RNA sequence: ACCACGAUCAAAAGGGACAAGCAUCAAGCACGCAGCAAUGCAGCUCAAAACGCUUAGCCUAGCCACACCCCCACGGGAAACAGCAGU
RNA sequence: CCCCACUAUGCUUAGCCCUAAACCUCAACAGUUAAAUCAACAAAACUGCUCGCCAGAACACUACGAGCCACAGCUUAAAACUCAAA
């Protein structure tokens, strides 16, 4: 988070603001201020350290820095208020948001999408192609299913060096 | 329903045709048992 | 031209065009900006359409 | 409207609640039963994969476990 | 002969485009001039007021 | 040129990079419905032989096919890759584009 | 007739296409790929219906399948009209 | 049904259960008020697009199968016999 001596993003660019009392830098610092004015400057750093322009708000690019704020807002309150119905739902659909704007910008930029991964620290996932209970039965059966394979395959190799052995003893 | 619903579910699946008592044939030969009266 | 495969590509690119791709391996790229559906229909007929004489024959 | 159509489904759940309230412990012991035999189906499922596949026993340190009891 | 026609029938939409493109320009720089002219008087009128 | 293999030239989207050298690729076709006759898309898979790995999930490729099948399910080769997912270049006018939007204006290099 | 680097006809093999009902059949369980090989990777199919069950000769200048049964037919059960007439 | 007393329960914490006439029984998005306004009633009549759902009554918020912290449960959900109606 930024330091809470950080000014607000309103006063940063006044003239004069560093010869002001320490006082006035106080009351113009994110120390007193709420947790918006912080996300304000945590959404402006990622702007210049990821847009080629920080002031175009409506580029696919800074939609996904902003929704990324959002997000990381969410689970910090979400790690306070763990049974907030109201505010998981909000984190799960703008998680569902962020997705659908990465799915098209990959699509349109890729290389703006690469420097927004890399930026945001977020691991791109293909969605999985089917959405079905795994229950006790499939999840118990799957299992089975690869170890039996794991031991087919092992016995096959098995079988590749009795037959190399014999065939070298009539030589 | 829509275009895409109509082409997705496919033209309507008939049920196939009930047999009644005779099980699809126009008679059937039989042995009597007992004869009785019903209202 | 049931043999012919058609795909369709939305807002890929700034402008409309059509691609043909040919069995020799030939590419012929149709821009369509501008051109009215009856213009576009006319001009890949002319230039990839048998003409009347070989439907005729056929 | 009338409540015509909701009356009889009324009295049908009614009289099916009776009935399981009247049977219940004929019906648990059926449960019991068909449980056993599910998990017996879902076990030679299984006997049948590695059967089909070559191998003569289970895979080694495989133990099929019991996913239909209430534990 | 036909390809070839297409090739040129091509470079003449080319041409037409990039004409159309430079008349874009020219309107966009009138536009993108005032809205400078605007969003620097609402700057220095917001700058004013937080000073 | 003669060839075995059904399909000698198809468009479509590789949906799958997860196989050694085989790009696994959705191919599209329209379909009249006879009932309603309206066309509807129907995708088929194609597994495309793709020697240097350079196919990405996304991107549309052109499949040749090859005289020859080469494995079970391979009987077509990477071509060409048509738009290259998330860096398409104009084919009318051979710039970047992003979309409907050109990354390098067509009057740059006049 | 023979040779036909041909035509006609048409197997095997390779690619594609190709019935109906049931989703209370929803997962299949090895179903993929690369490599000369060694071997390596962990993949392949599927709610756009995989897998499964049930039903049915079919798209009729005709075609497919079967030819007592064990899909096959070395072998075995056994001793064969689903050729015509006939019982 | 009326009167009195009192418990589970209504409360909190931690986990379950996943059901309502959960109905404003009127789906989301975009658009219209002109033509034919329009079965009736209700909350006037419609267009575009899309998804979900429906196809006589009853059997049946049932049986079986499957899934589920649910074990007198929930969800999904038939058929036979019967009727000329509902
Ligand atoms: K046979
Ligand atoms: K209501
Ligand atoms: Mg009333
Ligand atoms: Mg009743
Ligand atoms: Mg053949
Ligand atoms: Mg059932
Ligand atoms: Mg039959
Ligand atoms: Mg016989
Ligand atoms: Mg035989
Ligand atoms: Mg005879
Ligand atoms: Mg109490
Ligand atoms: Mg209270
Ligand atoms: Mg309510
Ligand atoms: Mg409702
Ligand atoms: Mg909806
Ligand atoms: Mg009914
Ligand atoms: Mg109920
Ligand atoms: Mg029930
Ligand atoms: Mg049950």
């Amino acid at each position: 988070d930024p330091p809470p001596s950080t000014l607000l993003k309103d006063y940063q660019n006044v003239p004069g603001i560093e010869k002001v009392d320490d006082v006035v830098k106080r009351l113009l610092s994110l120390e007193m201020a709420n947790k918006k004015e912080m996300l304000k400057i945590k959404q402006e750093q990622f702007m210049k350290k990821i847009v080629a322009n920080p002031e175009d708000t409506r580029s696919l690019e800074a939609r996904i820095i902003a929704l990324s704020v959002k997000i990381r807002s969410y689970e910090e309150h979400l790690e306070k208020h763990r049974k907030d119905k109201a505010h998981k739902r909000y984190l799960l659909m703008s998680i569902d948001q962020r997705k659908k704007m990465l799915k098209n910008l990959r699509n349109t930029n890729y290389d703006v999408f690469e420097k927004i991964c890399w930026g945001l620290g977020i691991e791109y996932t293909f969605p999985p192609l089917y959405y079905r209970r795994a229950h006790r039965r499939f999840v118990t059966k799957k299992a089975l299913c690869i170890r039996v394979f794991q031991e087919t395959q092992k016995l096959k190799k098995r079988r590749r060096a009795l037959k190399a052995a014999a065939a070298a003893q009539k030589q | 329903a829509t275009l895409n619903q109509m082409h997705r579910l496919g033209p309507p699946k008939r049920p196939p045709r009930k047999l009644g008592p005779t099980e699809g044939r126009p008679q059937l030969k039989g042995v009597v048992l007992c004869t009785f009266t019903r209202k | 031209n049931p043999w012919v495969q058609i795909m369709m590509f939305k807002n890929m690119t700034p402008s409309p065009f059509l691609r043909f791709y040919l069995d020799s391996g030939e590419q012929v790229l149709v821009d369509v900006e501008t051109k009215s559906n009856k213009e576009i229909m006319e001009h890949i007929r002319k230039i990839l359409g048998k003409n009347e004489e070989t439907l005729r024959e056929e | 409207k009338n409540v015509l159509k909701i009356r009889r489904r009324k009295m049908n759940h009614h009289k099916y609640r009776k009935l399981v309230k009247k049977t219940r412990f004929l019906r648990r012991k059926v449960q019991e039963g068909r449980l056993r035999r599910k998990q017996i189906k879902f076990e030679k499922d299984l006997r049948r994969i590695w059967l089909k596949a070559g191998l003569k026993e289970a895979p080694e340190g495989w133990q099929t476990p019991k996913i239909y009891l209430r534990g | 002969e036909l390809m070839a026609w297409n090739q040129a029938e091509n470079r003449r939409l080319h041409e037409l485009r990039i004409a159309r493109l430079r008349q874009e320009e020219r309107e966009q720089e009138q536009r993108q001039a005032l809205e400078q002219a605007r969003k620097a008087e609402e700057v220095q009128a917001w700058a004013q007021r937080k000073e | 040129v003669r060839s075995s293999v059904h399909a000698r030239w198809i468009v479509g989207k590789v949906i799958g990079t997860k196989m050694q050298k085989t790009a696994k690729v959705r191919v599209t076709r329209l379909v009249l419905d006879p009932y309603l006759l309206k066309y509807f898309n129907k995708r088929k898979t194609y597994f495309a032989h793709d020697a240097l790995q350079q196919c990405t999930v996304g991107d549309i490729v052109l499949l040749r096919a090859l005289p020859v099948p080469r494995a079970k399910h391979v009987k077509h080769e990477l071509a060409e890759i048509v738009f290259k997912v998330g860096k398409v270049i104009d084919p009318v006018t051979g710039k970047p584009c992003a979309g409907t939007t050109y990354l390098e204006s067509p009057l740059s290099s006049e």
